[PDB]
């Protein structure tokens, strides 16, 4: 009922608020939830960035896709994070 | 005498480097070889003079070297070809007995040679097992005839060896699919001495040297028995049509240039079936671009159909279909080093589980080969347990053994892993 | 330039090797060739426009073998069709058996096996893009856990891409956790970046997602 | 914590201590684990061998993979 009364604030915030899943501490799964920059949305949402993507998933998946899955993919969060770097000086 | 037995591993060491290196030769020289012109076979001898003389050597060394790999050859996979054989009989008359009780039967003599040596003393030489033949007689002889069954049982260094054994592993090793080849190989040396021009024929180890090649003639080779029937239809086909065209339009059959001339006019059949053998089944075009069209000629609406229907039949459907064959051929591998690599990623491979049990923990397949099993690790055992002396085991190094003795195979694990089993 | 374009070439060179080498098989062989007619039916090759006349009559190997790799390989019609049909000559039926084992043994095999080397490789690269869009829609991608489990609820896997994890969405975390300054981690927070900074990359889940978690 | 103590013992022989699995006399899941001798480790691991493994498998779940595939292997 609250978060039915509370909907104006979820409408808004759902775009870019963040879940995540993670293997914690706990060592079940604690599940978090990040801020997203707004910028960030909409950057990841439309240029080079998607076909990036699935220049990423075609990488991992017809290759390397033992244990390596999760370190390659780090790997494209880290590129991906420096591409849009390189946007923002722009 | 004694770094015969040194040098002979030394040749062993080297022996895949030294046919990658005698295929360097089988270029070299044979590059040489594209100089020659008649004048009698003058050789060229661009610029260098001492080309020529150079290329002498490399005869000699090239077939020195055929020569010589096979000696390694005879001491590296020989023996291992000498050796499951053995194991292949050394079981079966352990087990099966064949010879105790069937016979092979008229094929596959290469099963059947074995009645020979099997009468030799030397026999298990290979196997490291020398009492199988004892153990073979315990078994099946208390059935009948145990000596019965021994009938069929049991510098001098050039005389100590034996003959029956030595006969048989001789031919053996003829039955190879790739000593024969090296012997060959080593033969067309020896006429690369008697011509040169034989020698050529060493390039076409690169079918089987490189391995992408070999890929590109198992690309052909395994569908060859399927293949090569298609030029049988192929032949028969346009022997078809040979029987027609020999029963109408001979006529049209002028080889004459262009015509009033005696041409031959391939009305004898054995021309007029080789003539749609040849230009024919070359045709591109069809075999009516090879002989002088019809025109007018009430034999010509009847005649055209004959082309056409040999064009489709034979050059649109017939290559095709050699064509094709090649390429399902070509696209069937794919598919099956595809399903290789997909079946040891999902079922393990001993254990039968596959790969969505062992998801429960990270990488946990993964974990699922390197330590649960990674295949290997029973081998490196199956080695352990051959070194040990039997006094040595541990109940399982044993049980192991024991069940290895008698061949159930039942132990290695089939659905139960260790994960499944507890929790 | 053309993306389309990228795709077709692509077709060509990831089998590439394996096509080239393939070309070197249609030298060496053709090359066989070539021997085989220099030492024999040399007589034949006249280039003679029409005949008695001094055309060199490719017997200088090099020429004969370049007359064999050009108009040879080109031949459609084979090797014969470029060079004088030979009739009632001794020689004429070994060689009329040499120009139809080259027009199998080249043309219609070694083109053919360029032809279907590219075609199983157009078809290979249908094959792959199928497959990887195969498995992001069966199983998740970080999870593993499979577009089955998902089921229980009304377009669930859809769910588990979206919201359980989508796949950016731990690059937008990955972001927020570098953006951050030390003090500021939750201990989730934290964690993440710890175990991200020793690089054992355990933390992403692995077939234990949420859902199945939990009931 | 004990076995966090003797690290240094573990981690030179992780590779090549050897473990494996039989379906024991037990008809449960007995492991055993067998000594490695160090030659082998890398015996295995480098020459015809490694590939003349894939000669193997390609063997197997390709063609003969029933029981013959223990009894094959
Ligand atoms: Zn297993
Ligand atoms: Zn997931």
């Amino acid at each position: 009922n609250f978060l039915e009364l509370a909907e104006s604030i979820l409408e808004y915030f759902r775009p870019y608020l963040g879940r995540i899943e993670i293997m914690g501490a706990s060592r079940r799964i604690e599940r978090i939830y990040f801020e997203i920059s707004e910028t960030n949305r909409a950057q990841w949402e439309m240029p080079q960035v998607k076909e990036s993507k699935r220049q990423f998933i075609f990488d991992v998946v017809n290759e390397g896709g033992e244990a390596e899955k999760m370190e390659l993919f780090v790997s494209f969060c880290e590129d991906t994070i420096f591409e849009m770097q390189i946007a923002a000086q722009i | 005498e004694v770094q015969r037995v040194k040098f002979l591993n030394y040749l062993s060491r080297n022996f895949y480097t030294l046919r990658f290196l005698a295929l360097f030769l089988a270029f070299a020289i044979n590059f040489i070889l594209l100089f020659y012109k008649v004048s009698v076979y003058y050789f060229l001898e661009e610029s260098t003079g001492y080309m020529e003389p150079a290329l002498w050597c490399l005869s000699l060394l090239h077939t020195l070297v055929a020569f010589l790999c096979i000696i390694g050859y005879n001491c590296l996979k020989v023996p291992l070809v000498i050796f499951k054989r053995e194991k292949e009989l050394a079981r079966k008359l352990e087990f099966d007995g064949l010879y105790i009780t069937e016979q092979p039967g008229d094929d596959d003599v290469k099963g059947q040679w074995d009645r020979l040596v099997l009468n030799t003393p030397s026999f298990p030489s290979n196997y490291w097992d020398k009492f199988v033949k004892r153990k073979v007689l315990d078994k099946h002889g208390d059935i009948f005839g145990r000596e019965r069954i021994a009938e069929l049982l049991g510098l001098t260094w050039l005389m100590s060896i034996d003959v029956k054994y030595q006969i048989w592993k001789f031919g053996v090793i003829f039955t190879d699919n790739s000593f024969l080849y090296l012997g060959w190989y080593m033969v067309m040396s020896l006429l690369g001495h008697y011509n040169n021009f034989f020698f050529a024929a060493h390039l076409l180890d690169i079918a089987m040297g490189v391995k992408t090649l070999r890929t590109i003639l198992s690309s052909v080779t395994h569908n060859g028995k399927q293949l090569v029937m298609t030029v049988g239809l192929l032949a028969v086909v346009v022997y078809l049509y040979t029987v027609v065209a020999f029963n109408f339009f001979r006529k049209f059959y002028n080889k004459s240039e262009d015509e009033d001339e005696p041409d031959m006019k391939c009305d004898d059949m054995m021309t007029c079936y080789l003539f749609h053998m040849y230009v024919g089944v070359r045709a591109g075009g069809g075999i009516g671009d090879e002989i002088e069209d019809p025109a007018g000629d009430e034999y010509e609406l009847y005649r055209v159909v004959f082309d056409i229907t040999f064009f489709f039949f034979v050059i649109v459907i017939l290559l095709a279909i050699i064509q094709g064959l090649i390429i399902d051929a070509f696209g069937e591998l794919r598919d099956q080093q595809e399903q290789v690599k997909e079946d040891m990623e999902t079922k393990c491979f001993i254990c039968g589980i596959g790969s969505d049990y062992f998801d429960t923990t990270p990488h946990g397949f993964e974990t699922h080969t390197l330590e649960e099993h990674n295949l290997a690790n029973y081998m490196f055992f199956l080695m352990y347990l051959i070194n040990k002396d039997e006094t040595e085991h541990t109940g399982q190094e044993s049980y192991v053994w024991k069940m290895y003795q008698e061949r159930c195979w039942d132990f290695f694990p089939a659905g139960d892993c260790f994960r499944k089993q507890y929790e």
